[PDB]
Protein backbone atom coordinates (compact mmCIF):
# COMPACT_ATOMS: atom_id res chain seq x y z
CA UNK A 1 0.00 0.00 0.00
CA UNK A 2 3.02 2.47 0.37
CA UNK A 3 2.99 3.19 -3.18
CA UNK A 4 -1.23 3.42 -3.80
CA UNK A 5 -0.87 5.78 -0.45
CA UNK A 6 1.50 7.53 -2.58
CA UNK A 7 -0.05 8.27 -5.22
CA UNK A 8 -3.95 8.92 -3.32
CA UNK A 9 -1.91 11.50 -1.79
CA UNK A 10 -0.08 13.16 -4.60
CA UNK A 11 -3.74 13.16 -6.04
CA UNK A 12 -5.00 14.70 -3.24
CA UNK A 13 -1.96 17.40 -3.12
CA UNK A 14 -2.92 18.38 -6.59
CA UNK A 15 -6.73 18.60 -6.05
CA UNK A 16 -6.26 21.05 -3.47
CA UNK A 17 -3.91 22.96 -4.82
CA UNK A 18 -6.57 22.97 -7.67
CA UNK A 19 -9.00 24.78 -5.05
CA UNK A 20 -6.83 27.63 -4.42
CA UNK A 21 -5.86 28.09 -8.06
CA UNK B 1 -3.42 16.44 14.19
CA UNK B 2 -0.96 14.44 15.59
CA UNK B 3 2.76 13.82 14.44
CA UNK B 4 2.45 11.07 12.18
CA UNK B 5 4.42 8.42 14.10
CA UNK B 6 6.86 6.98 11.23
CA UNK B 7 9.17 9.06 8.71
CA UNK B 8 7.21 6.80 5.91
CA UNK B 9 3.76 8.25 7.28
CA UNK B 10 5.07 11.66 7.64
CA UNK B 11 6.48 11.78 4.26
CA UNK B 12 3.09 10.76 2.51
CA UNK B 13 0.59 12.89 4.75
CA UNK B 14 2.27 15.74 5.84
CA UNK B 15 2.45 17.23 2.35
CA UNK B 16 -1.70 16.59 2.11
CA UNK B 17 -2.39 17.96 5.49
CA UNK B 18 -0.56 21.28 5.28
CA UNK B 19 -2.39 21.91 1.91
CA UNK B 20 -5.35 20.86 2.88
CA UNK B 21 -5.02 23.57 6.11
CA UNK B 22 -4.31 26.29 3.34
CA UNK B 23 -7.58 25.40 1.66
CA UNK B 24 -9.29 25.51 4.99
CA UNK B 25 -7.49 29.19 5.54
CA UNK B 26 -9.54 30.58 3.07
CA UNK B 27 -12.97 29.39 2.27
CA UNK B 28 -13.96 28.24 5.49
CA UNK B 29 -13.22 29.57 9.28
CA UNK B 30 -15.78 32.72 7.98
CA UNK B 31 -12.43 33.99 5.78
CA UNK B 32 -12.65 34.43 2.22
CA UNK B 33 -16.23 34.13 1.69
CA UNK B 34 -17.32 34.57 -2.30
CA UNK B 35 -13.82 33.61 -3.82
CA UNK B 36 -14.88 31.09 -6.76
CA UNK B 37 -12.79 27.80 -7.20
CA UNK B 38 -12.42 26.56 -10.89
CA UNK B 39 -13.66 23.32 -12.69
CA UNK B 40 -12.10 20.36 -10.37
CA UNK B 41 -13.73 17.80 -12.43
CA UNK B 42 -10.32 16.58 -13.62
CA UNK B 43 -8.28 16.37 -10.23
CA UNK B 44 -11.10 14.38 -8.68
CA UNK B 45 -11.17 12.20 -11.13
CA UNK B 46 -7.51 11.40 -10.81
CA UNK B 47 -8.29 10.95 -6.84
CA UNK B 48 -11.03 9.30 -7.79
CA UNK B 49 -8.84 6.52 -9.63
CA UNK B 50 -5.73 6.24 -6.86
CA UNK B 51 -8.97 5.56 -4.56
CA UNK B 52 -9.65 2.52 -6.56
CA UNK B 53 -6.10 1.73 -6.67
CA UNK B 54 -5.68 1.66 -3.63
CA UNK B 55 -8.71 -0.01 -2.98
CA UNK B 56 -7.14 -2.56 -5.29
CA UNK B 57 -3.85 -2.97 -3.04
CA UNK B 58 -5.36 -3.26 0.25
CA UNK B 59 -7.78 -6.02 -0.61
CA UNK B 60 -5.38 -8.35 -1.94
CA UNK B 61 -3.52 -7.21 1.28
CA UNK B 62 -6.74 -8.78 3.12
CA UNK B 63 -7.57 -11.64 1.50
CA UNK B 64 -3.43 -12.36 1.67
CA UNK B 65 -2.32 -11.90 4.91
CA UNK B 66 -2.32 -14.16 8.02
CA UNK B 67 -2.20 -11.17 10.19
CA UNK B 68 -6.42 -11.77 11.41
CA UNK B 69 -6.31 -8.13 13.42
CA UNK B 70 -5.16 -6.54 9.98
CA UNK B 71 -7.54 -8.74 7.84
CA UNK B 72 -10.59 -6.80 10.12
CA UNK B 73 -9.32 -3.66 10.51
CA UNK B 74 -8.22 -2.72 6.94
CA UNK B 75 -11.94 -2.85 5.47
CA UNK B 76 -13.35 -0.08 7.23
CA UNK B 77 -10.34 2.48 6.09
CA UNK B 78 -11.41 1.34 2.23
CA UNK B 79 -15.01 2.50 3.36
CA UNK B 80 -14.16 5.91 4.46
CA UNK B 81 -11.84 6.68 1.68
CA UNK B 82 -14.67 5.44 -1.28
CA UNK B 83 -17.06 7.78 1.32
CA UNK B 84 -15.10 10.49 1.25
CA UNK B 85 -14.46 10.10 -2.66
CA UNK B 86 -18.14 10.24 -3.13
CA UNK B 87 -18.01 13.88 -1.90
CA UNK B 88 -15.41 15.19 -3.64
CA UNK B 89 -17.09 14.17 -6.80
CA UNK B 90 -20.75 15.70 -5.68
CA UNK B 91 -18.03 18.87 -5.00
CA UNK B 92 -16.98 19.11 -8.90
CA UNK B 93 -20.45 18.54 -9.81
CA UNK B 94 -21.70 21.51 -7.54
CA UNK B 95 -18.41 23.78 -8.59
CA UNK B 96 -19.60 22.92 -12.01
CA UNK B 97 -22.99 24.48 -11.84
CA UNK B 98 -22.14 27.14 -9.38
CA UNK B 99 -18.32 28.45 -8.66
CA UNK B 100 -19.43 29.88 -5.44
CA UNK B 101 -21.42 27.12 -3.92
CA UNK B 102 -20.92 26.73 -0.55
CA UNK B 103 -22.17 23.43 -0.13
CA UNK B 104 -19.37 22.31 -2.79
CA UNK B 105 -16.61 24.00 -0.89
CA UNK B 106 -17.72 21.92 2.50
CA UNK B 107 -18.09 19.02 0.78
CA UNK B 108 -13.86 19.93 -0.79
CA UNK B 109 -12.71 20.14 2.69
CA UNK B 110 -14.78 17.32 4.32
CA UNK B 111 -14.37 15.07 1.68
CA UNK B 112 -9.77 16.06 1.30
CA UNK B 113 -9.85 15.13 5.21
CA UNK B 114 -11.33 12.16 4.79
CA UNK B 115 -8.97 10.67 2.33
CA UNK B 116 -5.82 12.32 4.38
CA UNK B 117 -7.88 10.18 7.44
CA UNK B 118 -9.03 7.33 5.70
CA UNK B 119 -5.48 6.73 4.32
CA UNK B 120 -3.94 7.92 7.89
CA UNK B 121 -6.18 4.53 9.04
CA UNK B 122 -5.02 2.17 6.12
CA UNK B 123 -1.58 2.95 6.94
CA UNK B 124 -1.37 2.92 10.82
CA UNK B 125 -3.01 -0.31 10.60
CA UNK B 126 -0.60 -1.67 7.83
CA UNK B 127 2.15 -0.07 10.27
CA UNK B 128 0.52 -2.22 13.14
CA UNK B 129 0.69 -5.10 11.59
CA UNK B 130 4.66 -4.49 10.80
CA UNK B 131 4.89 -4.03 14.83
CA UNK B 132 3.21 -7.33 15.66
CA UNK B 133 5.84 -9.70 13.22
CA UNK B 134 9.11 -7.68 15.39
CA UNK B 135 6.73 -8.81 18.65
CA UNK B 136 6.79 -12.24 17.47
CA UNK B 137 10.35 -12.47 17.04
CA UNK B 138 10.47 -10.73 20.67
CA UNK B 139 7.98 -13.22 22.35
CA UNK B 140 10.38 -16.04 20.54
CA UNK B 141 13.04 -15.22 22.32
CA UNK B 142 11.18 -14.56 25.62
CA UNK B 143 9.95 -18.30 25.35
CA UNK B 144 13.26 -19.29 24.39
CA UNK B 145 14.81 -17.43 27.32
CA UNK B 146 12.72 -19.46 29.96
CA UNK B 147 13.84 -23.15 28.63
CA UNK B 148 17.51 -21.83 29.42
CA UNK B 149 16.67 -23.66 32.78
CA UNK B 150 16.64 -27.01 31.66
CA UNK B 151 20.08 -26.33 30.14
CA UNK B 152 22.63 -28.94 31.78
CA UNK B 153 25.47 -30.38 29.40
CA UNK B 154 27.45 -28.80 27.28
CA UNK B 155 26.30 -30.35 24.57
CA UNK B 156 22.72 -28.96 25.37
CA UNK B 157 24.66 -25.32 25.99
CA UNK B 158 26.04 -25.34 22.48
CA UNK B 159 22.69 -26.18 20.79
CA UNK B 160 20.83 -23.27 23.31
CA UNK B 161 23.34 -21.22 21.65
CA UNK B 162 23.10 -21.98 18.02
CA UNK B 163 19.18 -21.74 18.08
CA UNK B 164 19.51 -18.44 20.57
CA UNK B 165 22.00 -16.57 17.90
CA UNK B 166 20.00 -16.53 15.19
CA UNK B 167 16.68 -15.18 17.30
CA UNK B 168 18.87 -12.33 18.71
CA UNK B 169 20.56 -11.03 15.65
CA UNK B 170 16.94 -11.07 13.54
CA UNK B 171 15.79 -9.45 16.46
CA UNK B 172 18.65 -6.47 17.00
CA UNK B 173 18.28 -6.07 13.35
CA UNK B 174 14.46 -5.23 13.54
CA UNK B 175 14.44 -3.34 16.36
CA UNK B 176 17.80 -0.80 14.82
CA UNK B 177 15.90 -0.13 11.68
CA UNK B 178 12.34 0.39 13.32
CA UNK B 179 13.65 2.67 15.53
CA UNK B 180 15.75 4.73 12.81
CA UNK B 181 11.46 5.10 11.63
CA UNK B 182 10.42 6.55 14.80
CA UNK B 183 9.26 10.34 14.91
CA UNK B 184 9.48 10.49 18.52
CA UNK B 185 12.67 11.13 19.36
CA UNK B 186 12.29 9.64 22.88
CA UNK B 187 10.75 6.03 21.93
CA UNK B 188 14.08 5.27 19.88
CA UNK B 189 16.11 5.70 22.83
CA UNK B 190 14.05 3.55 25.02
CA UNK B 191 14.23 1.28 22.20
CA UNK B 192 17.38 1.31 21.79
CA UNK B 193 18.80 1.52 25.43
CA UNK B 194 16.36 -1.32 25.96
CA UNK B 195 18.30 -3.11 23.03
CA UNK B 196 21.64 -2.41 24.41
CA UNK B 197 20.91 -4.01 27.52
CA UNK B 198 19.94 -7.11 26.04
CA UNK B 199 22.31 -7.21 23.83
CA UNK B 200 25.24 -6.57 26.54
CA UNK B 201 23.57 -9.71 29.02
CA UNK B 202 23.36 -12.47 26.22
CA UNK B 203 27.68 -13.13 26.55
CA UNK B 204 26.67 -13.12 30.14
CA UNK B 205 23.43 -15.24 30.26
CA UNK B 206 26.10 -17.96 28.25
CA UNK B 207 28.60 -17.71 30.80
CA UNK B 208 26.52 -17.88 33.40
CA UNK B 209 25.13 -20.90 31.80
CA UNK B 210 28.28 -22.16 31.08
CA UNK B 211 29.01 -21.85 35.10
CA UNK B 212 26.02 -23.72 35.77
CA UNK B 213 26.63 -26.93 33.86
CA UNK B 214 30.07 -27.03 34.91
CA UNK B 215 29.86 -26.52 38.36
CA UNK B 216 26.81 -28.98 38.26
CA UNK B 217 29.00 -31.77 36.15
CA UNK B 218 32.22 -31.38 38.43
CA UNK B 219 29.56 -32.62 40.72
CA UNK B 220 29.05 -30.39 43.71
CA UNK B 221 29.83 -26.97 44.88
CA UNK B 222 28.31 -23.46 44.85
CA UNK B 223 25.48 -24.61 42.32
CA UNK B 224 22.71 -22.27 44.01
CA UNK B 225 25.12 -19.42 43.55
CA UNK B 226 25.50 -20.13 39.39
CA UNK B 227 21.42 -20.77 39.44
CA UNK B 228 20.32 -17.33 40.84
CA UNK B 229 22.72 -15.42 38.49
CA UNK B 230 21.42 -17.23 35.61
CA UNK B 231 17.97 -16.55 37.08
CA UNK B 232 19.00 -13.38 37.15
CA UNK B 233 20.28 -12.54 34.05
CA UNK B 234 17.12 -14.42 31.86
CA UNK B 235 14.75 -12.31 34.50
CA UNK B 236 16.76 -8.82 33.07
CA UNK B 237 16.78 -9.91 29.81
CA UNK B 238 13.02 -10.85 29.80
CA UNK B 239 12.25 -7.36 31.26
CA UNK B 240 13.94 -5.66 28.24
CA UNK B 241 12.14 -7.73 26.21
CA UNK B 242 8.49 -6.62 27.44
CA UNK B 243 9.76 -3.23 27.54
CA UNK B 244 10.90 -3.40 23.61
CA UNK B 245 7.52 -5.51 22.84
CA UNK B 246 5.39 -2.07 25.27
CA UNK B 247 7.54 0.69 23.45
CA UNK B 248 7.34 -0.64 19.98
CA UNK B 249 3.47 -0.29 20.40
CA UNK B 250 3.13 3.61 21.03
CA UNK B 251 2.52 5.91 18.63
Amino acid sequence: ILEAAKSIAAATSALVKAASA
Amino acid sequence: MPVFHTRTIESILEPVAQQISHLVIMHEEGEVDGKAIPDLTAPVSAVQAAVSNLVRVGKETVQTTEDQILKRDMPPAFIKVENACTKLVRAAQMLQADPYSVPARDYLIDGSRGILSGTSDLLLTFDEAEVRKIIRVCKGILEYLTVAEVVETMEDLVTYTKNLGPGMTKMAKMIDERQQELTHQEHRVMLVNSMNTVKELLPVLISAMKIFVTTKNTKSQGIEEALKNRNFTVEKMSAEINEIIRVLQLT
